[PDB]
């Protein structure tokens, strides 16, 4: 009540800190190969579980196939959190992104 | 580190010697954790693969 | 020819699930046993080196 | 291995395809090794009709 | 084998004790240069 | 604590981490040796273990 | 010239023969004595090749260059032991370790 | 001061064990070997080279 | 006659030599030439009749440039000091204070020749606007940043140490570090913090320019 | 723990930072391979131009300002370059130690810098000069390290790897893996 108020403002001040927004970003505009691994096991985690499929899956039973079917046409919703050694962090969603 | 009496083969270990050598536990049991699902076998020459 | 002593008839293995032990939860040795396989200090340190952290997980 | 996070992984990082070359210098570690090399050449030569 | 069994404390001085309570204050921080200079101001 | 250099936190570096090696095992050689108390004259003989 | 045993300073009295800014020890822990930490760098780059040429075996040099920065991370000439991991952050690696 | 000769000189040892190894580096033919047994009785002598002209060496594993 | 008097002043024509690319390699005002001295002119103008030099002539005072005024502010003069005796008494190292007390300089940069007093390599740090660097003649027969080894060193201002810790989003200490009393750390002067540039020849890419702090 | 960060820089996981780029150049060791190889590229510039493809690439990164900022230091390192190096003036600072490679292209290494340049002024050679040098210079920027790489690993498994195969005879000098202990 009185002392959460002085840790959710706490808080998400620090969380306000150490982003770094659309116009200072700075890191590389690619998706360095480790992003293309996790995204493709959560993507494909996320199927697994009944989770809605934003591409036209034709006969399909592996969820890995299934969400390099949706990479293919950049409909994954997913947004990469690249952290900095610092703390900080910059944002990344999967459309913006070249897959190689 | 104790006196004891004499030199019992590898005498009854406390739980410092629980965790000093590549047995005990980090090595043995934290970085050497063995494994579910998992086999060893015989390996074969096949061109046809 | 020779027919040697040992052979493979006696060398391969297979464990998916079984007997863990009580100070660990960990799963048991022996060819009699079902004996699991050991995930050791220089198969912890190749897993970091392809990269891979989910297949380390 | 026994979830989607770590299949993917198995296919895309840890492959066979991708470790063609070493690490070490850059050099190769897949190949051919015995049979074909000396096999291959005899088709190569001029005399394969 | 320094605490003074008699004076109730230590053999060494008030402030050379004061001096490594005091530099070790300024290096859980991240600052190391005010360390060596707070050996500088003396008298 | 004027700049974004330290917290109350603290920071841990190593070469933070180097030289609080350096106070302390020094710290730890002159109170190892001293000849009578400093805000008295009396002191102990050597402890023995 | 190959001189064994080691001393730099009476090599830069001998100056009418000797290139004295050619000089090439192989004692790091002597480069370090005099020349600085980025030549007792430079040193460790060199003779750990000199290990693998010497076999016809080749490492590419990032790796050496990696090994010889993280070796001399500290401004002094430090190894991969108890004393070289003396300084470090976590301690669960310096358990594990030995 | 003894009478058998007891230093050998700098440049007069010639070792001639020397087969003609095409040399992919100058195209040179003759080079010289050191050829050492390293693995147990499933594996042979792993073959060295070494050259002269070129200064660079080869190696075949088996 | 005069051989063990020849080798005796070559080396010190050297270890004056060094000095003076020492004192321009911070970025103080010592020409070109004046570096450039030859060992003829180095007996023709600091030895004395006798057949030997004297080296109360070899001090001087050293300014800033143009240059290492804009770009490091807070600089001033420098009193390069050689000596006379072999045995620096502490007696006579007040009169190296007090020359430093009065004339106000930034450094005075002592040479000695043989030793120096247990005694008084104390008041070296006894000045706190004006630390004391101390060196050896033989420990500056070669400059040591001539070597195919040792890289350019570069030492840097505050404002681009400032956009270097905001290049890679750092801490103040997480550089690798360089000692206090490393040699080359000594020939350029560094205090505390003073980030310098390195250039070295990486083997893969040439030209490449790495950073190290001191502490 | 020893990794490439996404600045690209060699930091410790702790935080601490060890060097500035992956070896000063920041290759991927398993692609170097023909990115010197100029007369094989040469060969295949109809194949190899698809798959670093430039199309629907150009409008994510920057590509002149690094170009024309590698044409100046070069410039000026021919104008010193019979200074030894310890009077070399450094004014000009490294395309390398500004510009990422990931983001600018034609920033790049200035010892594969001075191959691609001397390179095509010995070439009588339906490809012009100038679209080799965009091709060559992406080539770079898509052999970059991949950030997150286990660069630590891969510095003790090309050291612990072929040190297997050397405690045999000499061919005077400490030799070998006792050497190499201390
Ligand atoms: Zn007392
Ligand atoms: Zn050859």
């Amino acid at each position: 009540p009185e002392d959460f108020q002085q840790h959710e403002q706490i808080r998400r001040k620090t969380l306000k800190e150490k982003a770094i927004p659309k116009d200072q970003r700075a890191t590389t505009p690619y998706m360095t190969k480790y992003e293309r691994a996790r995204i493709l096991g959560t993507r494909a985690l996320q199927i697994s579980m009944n989770a809605p499929v934003f591409v036209d899956l034709e006969g399909e039973t592996d969820p890995l196939r299934i969400a390099m079917k949706e990479l293919a046409e950049k409909k994954i919703p997913l947004v990469i959190r690249r952290y900095l050694p610092d703390g900080s962090f910059e944002d990344w969603s999967v459309e913006e992104l070249i897959v190689d | 580190k104790a006196q004891g009496r004499t030199s019992g083969k590898v005498p009854i270990p406390g739980v410092k010697q629980a965790l000093e050598k590549k047995e005990g536990l980090f090595r043995k049991h934290m970085m050497g954790k063995r494994v579910n699902y998992a086999a060893r076998s015989v390996i074969s020459p096949d061109p046809n693969i | 020819y020779q027919r040697l002593r040992h052979m493979v008839n006696d060398k391969f293995q297979v464990r998916s699930t079984g007997p863990v032990n009580s100070l660990t939860m960990q799963p048991v040795k022996g060819r009699k046993r079902h004996g699991g396989i050991r995930v050791g200090e220089m198969e912890r340190d190749a897993l970091i080196g392809h990269g891979t952290s989910f297949l380390l997980q | 291995p026994q979830n989607e996070n770590a299949r993917a992984e198995a296919l895309n990082l840890a492959n066979t395809d991708s470790q063609y070359l070493t690490p070490t210098s850059g050099s190769p570690v897949r190949g051919l090794i015995q049979d074909h090399i000396s096999a291959g050449v005899w088709l190569t030569s001029k005399d394969s009709f | 084998r320094a605490s003074c069994l008699f004076c109730h404390h230590f053999r060494l001085k008030s402030v050379e004790v004061h001096r490594y309570a005091c530099k070790l204050r300024l290096l859980q921080y991240g600052l190391i240069d005010e360390s060596y200079k707070l050996d500088e101001i003396t008298l | 604590l004027s700049d974004g250099r330290t917290t109350e936190r603290g920071s841990f570096t190593a070469t933070v981490n180097d030289e609080r090696k350096k106070l302390v095992h020094e710290f730890h050689k002159k109170l190892l040796s001293r000849g009578k108390c400093d805000n008295c004259g009396m002191f102990s003989p050597k402890f023995r273990k | 010239l190959v001189t064994e045993g080691v001393n730099f300073q009476a090599m830069w009295d001998q100056e009418a023969f000797i290139d004295v800014d050619g000089i090439t020890s192989n004692d790091v822990a002597a480069v370090l004595k005099t020349y600085g930490v980025e030549a007792a760098r430079n040193t460790i780059v060199n003779e750990i090749n000199n290990v693998f040429s010497r076999y016809a075996i080749s490492v590419s040099f990032r790796h050496l260059d990696l090994i010889a920065d993280m070796m001399t991370r500290q401004g002094t000439y430090l190894a991969f032991n108890r004393q070289g991991m003396e300084t470090s952050t976590s301690s669960f690696m310096k358990m594990s370790y030995e | 001061k003894s009478v058998v000769k007891t230093s050998l000189k700098k440049n007069e040892l010639k070792d001639g064990a020397t087969i003609k190894e095409k040399c992919p580096q100058c195209g040179n033919e003759e080079m010289n070997y050191h050829t050492l047994q390293l693995r147990s009785a499933d594996e042979g002598a792993t073959v060295f080279y070494t050259c002269t002209s070129c200064g660079y060496k080869f190696r075949t594993n088996n | 006659m005069d051989q063990e008097n020849e080798r005796n002043i070559s080396r010190l024509w050297r270890a004056f030599r060094t000095v003076k690319e020492m004192v321009k390699d911070r970025g103080y005002f010592i020409t070109q030439e004046e570096v450039e001295l030859p060992l003829e002119d180095f007996k023709a103008k600091y030895c004395d009749s006798m057949g030997r030099p004297q080296r109360k002539m070899m001090s001087f005072q050293a300014n800033p440039t143009e240059e290492s005024i804009s770009k490091f502010p807070d600089m001033g003069s420098l009193w390069v000091e050689f000596c006379d005796e072999p045995s620096v008494g502490v007696k006579t190292m007040k009169t190296f204070v007090i020359h430093i007390q009065e004339k106000n300089f930034q450094t005075g940069i002592f040479v000695y020749q043989n030793n120096i007093t247990p005694s008084a390599m104390k008041l070296v740090p006894s000045i706190p606007p004006a630390t004391i660097e101390t060196f050896n003649e033989a420990a500056l027969v070669v400059n040591i940043t001539h070597h195919e080894l040792v890289p350019k060193h570069i030492r840097l201002s505050s404002d681009e140490k400032r956009e270097l810790l905001k290049r890679y989003r750092l801490k103040e200490s997480q550089l690798p570090r360089i000692q206090r009393a490393d040699p080359v750390a000594l020939y350029l002067g560094l205090k505390r913090g003073e980030v310098v540039k390195i250039i070295r020849k990486s083997e893969t890419s040439g030209r490449y320019a790495s950073y190290r702090i001191c502490m | 723990g020893v990794h490439v960060s996404y600045d690209n820089s060699i930091r410790d996981a702790d935080g601490t930072l060890v060097q500035f780029m992956y070896g000063g150049d920041a290759i991927d060791i398993t692609k170097e391979s023909h990115m010197t190889q100029f007369e094989f590229c040469l060969d295949n510039y109809y194949a190899l131009l698809k798959k670093y493809n430039p199309s629907a690439l150009i409008e994510h990164l920057d590509v002149e300002s690094a170009l024309k900022y590698s044409k100046k230091t070069l410039k000026y390192r021919k104008k010193h370059s019979k200074e030894p190096h310890y009077k070399q003036s450094v004014k000009y600072d490294p395309v390398l130690a500004k510009y990422n490679p990931a983001k600018y292209l034609g920033s790049v290494s200035e010892n594969f810098q001075d191959k691609l340049e001397s390179f095509l002024d010995k070439n009588s050679k339906g490809v012009n000069e100038k679209k080799f040098r965009a091709l060559m210079q992406l080539k770079y920027m898509r052999s970059l390290i991949n950030p997150g790489e286990a660069v630590g690993i891969i510095a003790s498994q090309s050291v612990g790897e072929p040190s297997t195969q050397m405690t045999l005879n000499t061919f005077n000098v400490t030799l070998g893996i006792p050497r190499l202990r201390e």
